[PDB]
């Protein structure tokens, strides 16, 4: 029931002494990095093209009297592609295909062949490769790849056989991906929120202390920081970014904290509990160090505009005469 | 509720720093003697061929109820009709010695400090209690104020007088805002001790620490036990509230916008924040006893009765 301290839940009780410092450089640096990280015109066109082709082949297989009409219930676009949080260099989109039948390894490989053959017949000049995985399969062009996440209808889940069908974990994840996609589109489709999530993905990748943070946790954390506030109005990208560091530092994802509740599960699951106590400690003390590094005006370092910076979270640094000592482990056992 | 184990430790720690009944009896007596004697000094001045001394108010630790084991410093404020002069400081100090004999035989050492605009009284116990009477007048503020643009030759220091007035504002603010707040005074007492044994937290001691606790504990959506109320204070600090570019702590007792922690240099803010950030996770991972400098375990607002000599009119 404990809600950690969050300044932007009670700004009124903290009147500013002087006028807010000018963070124009920080604001412009945030956008600049987003441009860096955002997919280019070619990438956007490749994944658009590939997803569209594949989606129609599947739309057609659903109402196309055959092996896969008695096999596929529906198909949903999910992931950063649908949300608009993709990152240049990783041109991969996800589709969840719900099977009516029990999902076996063979029905999956057969579905993959079917789909990659429809494409090859429509356009034999374009080179495609199709490989199956544990979660389903994926089709790759030379510029983009589309992942198909295979699952089945809920009635089927209570009737699986660990020896024949896919693992329940995978089937549940796919279904959850659809929930996350639906929730994100109704609640998290704001401009700033999308830019923040992209920037947060980059932050994690450059500070190993943030590794434990899952993508889904980043979506919620991104929506929370921007939207969840008294006024209800969206925060400025800069303010929301710093808030992201501040609420992690204040122990949002620590023991005893309500953290963020999963809006796609029941009844009141805490999304951060997927992490270990050791990892929670790490996420927190890594965010705590960055909170301080930011107050000293090290936004360019933190944003990835000045080479490696992962040491900033393990080494002593001095910022304009101020000796900064990284927050250290506290959890034991 | 929640954080039951932290409640225990913070409360077991509170007891270890709460003054002994022998300490409180002494303060209550000394304070009560100084008041009845100052009141008498007032009646005596008013009876000079016919007020000049408006009243005597408690401030600082005594008023707020933040006395702890080992505290020997008590404070009062003597409000004057006009700007206090060295001539008055002397007239009061002299008569105070006499008027004290009308209420007690206890020997008191009285030493006036014209440079502090105050009169200091020391008992003879061991170690001795030391109560400081600050002289000041509203006129001191008003003037300074109009200065904004808009007498006697031996008027006392104005800076000292303004500080005495400020101290009175704080005590009235504390009784109005922090006193009625569940666990606030408790958490302050315990953090005052932490500021004492941990030099890094030193610069927070006093007015800054009081405001901090009131704002962090106050902004909570519901009443908190000592354990959780304390963690909210650490969380607040952990978020970087006292960092340079932060909002700082807005002094609610100043006309002009003032930062209660504006005196902390950059390194100090850095050390305090980094410290609180570590204390937070220690508390989170069941090690708050370490934060409290204690081993793991196997009507709190009033310390002394309100004045009967002079009275003031006393959270929703
Ligand atoms: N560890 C996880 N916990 C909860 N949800 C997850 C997790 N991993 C993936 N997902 C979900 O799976 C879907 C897609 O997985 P994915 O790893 O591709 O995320 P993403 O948003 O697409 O990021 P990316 O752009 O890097 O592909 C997302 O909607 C996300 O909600
Ligand atoms: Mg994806």
């Amino acid at each position: 029931s404990h809600i950690p301290f969050d300044f932007y839940l009670c700004e009124m009780a903290f009147p500013r002494v002087k006028p807010a410092p000018d963070e124009t450089s920080f604001s412009e640096a945030l956008l600049k990095r987003n441009q860096d990280l955002a997919p280019n015109s070619a990438e956007q066109a490749s994944i658009l093209s590939l997803v569209t082709k594949i989606n129609n082949v599947i739309d057609n297989l659903i109402v196309a009297p055959g092996t896969f009409e008695v096999q596929i219930e529906e198909v949903r676009q999910v992931g950063s592609y649908k949300k608009g949080t993709m990152t240049t260099g990783h041109n991969v989109a996800d589709l969840v295909v719900i099977l009516k039948i029990l999902p076996t390894l063979e029905a999956v490989a057969a579905l993959g062949n079917k789909v990659v053959e429809s494409l090859r017949a429509q356009d034999p000049s374009e080179v495609l490769t199709m490989l199956t995985n544990e979660t389903g399969f994926e089709i790759s062009s030379s510029d983009a790849t589309v992942k198909i996440l295979i699952t089945t209808v809920p009635p089927n889940l209570r009737k699986l056989d660990p020896e024949l069908h896919l693992d329940i974990k995978v089937l549940q994840s796919a279904l959850a991906a659809i929930r996350h996609a639906r929730w994100f589109e109704e609640n998290a489709s704001q401009s700033t929120v999308k830019v923040l999530i992209r920037l947060l993905k980059d932050l994690r990748i450059r500070f190993p202390g943030f590794e434990p943070l899952t993508p889904w946790i980043l979506d919620l954390l991104g929506h929370y920081a921007v939207m969840n506030n008294p006024t209800r109005q969206p925060l400025a990208l800069n303010v929301a970014y710093r808030r992201c560091l501040q609420i992690l530092a204040a122990g949002l994802f620590l023991p005893g904290s309500v953290g963020i509740t999963d809006p796609c599960e029941s009844g009141n699951f805490r999304v951060h509990t997927v992490m270990t106590l050791e990892q929670q400690d790490m996420v927190c003390y890594t965010a705590q160090t960055l909170v301080r590094i930011l107050s000293h005006g090290g936004f360019r370092k933190i944003l990835g505009q000045e080479g490696d910076a992962s040491y900033l979270a393990s080494e002593i640094s001095t910022w304009d005469g101020v000796i900064v000592t990284p927050s250290e482990k506290a959890y034991e056992k | 509720r929640i954080f039951v184990n932290d409640d225990r430790h913070v409360m077991a720690k509170h007891s270890s720093v709460y003054p002994t009944q022998e300490e409180l009896e002494a303060v209550q007596n000394m304070v009560s003697h100084t008041e009845r004697a100052l009141k008498a000094v007032s009646d005596w001045i008013d009876e000079q061929e016919k007020r000049t001394l408006r009243g005597v108010m408690r401030v600082g630790l005594v008023a707020k109820g933040l006395l702890l084991k080992g505290d020997l410093d008590l404070e009062l404020v003597l409000l004057c009709k006009e700007k206090p002069t060295t001539a008055l400081l002397d007239k009061v100090a002299d008569n105070l010695a006499i008027q004290l004999t009308t209420v007690t035989e206890d020997k008191y050492e009285i030493l006036q400090s014209v440079d502090d605009a105050a009169i200091v009284i020391k008992n003879t116990k061991e170690p001795p209690l030391s109560l400081t009477i600050h002289l000041t007048s509203p006129v001191v503020r008003e003037e300074m104020e109009k200065v904004a643009g808009e007498d006697p030759p031996d008027v006392l220091d104005r800076q000292k007088c303004l500080a005495a007035l400020a101290s009175l504002r704080h005590a009235k603010w504390f009784q109005a805002r922090a006193n009625g707040l569940k666990s606030c005074v408790i958490v302050i007492r315990v953090l005052r001790d932490l500021c004492t044994r941990v030099p890094t937290w030193g610069p927070l001691r006093g007015w800054p620490l009081e405001l901090l606790c009131e704002k962090s504990i106050g902004t909570a959506n519901r009443p908190m036990g000592a354990g959780e109320a304390l963690r909210r204070v650490l969380e607040c600090l952990a978020s970087g509230i006292v960092m340079p570019d932060g909002s700082g702590i807005y002094d609610p007792c100043e006309k002009e916008a003032t930062d209660a922690i504006g005196h902390l240099d950059r390194q100090q803010r850095e050390d305090i924040t980094q410290s609180a950030q570590h204390a937070l996770r220690l508390a989170a991972f069941g090690q708050l006893h370490k934060v409290l400098g204690m081993d793991p375990l196997p009507d709190y607002t009033v310390q002394i009765p309100p004045s009967t000599t002079y009275a003031i009119t006393p959270r929703p």
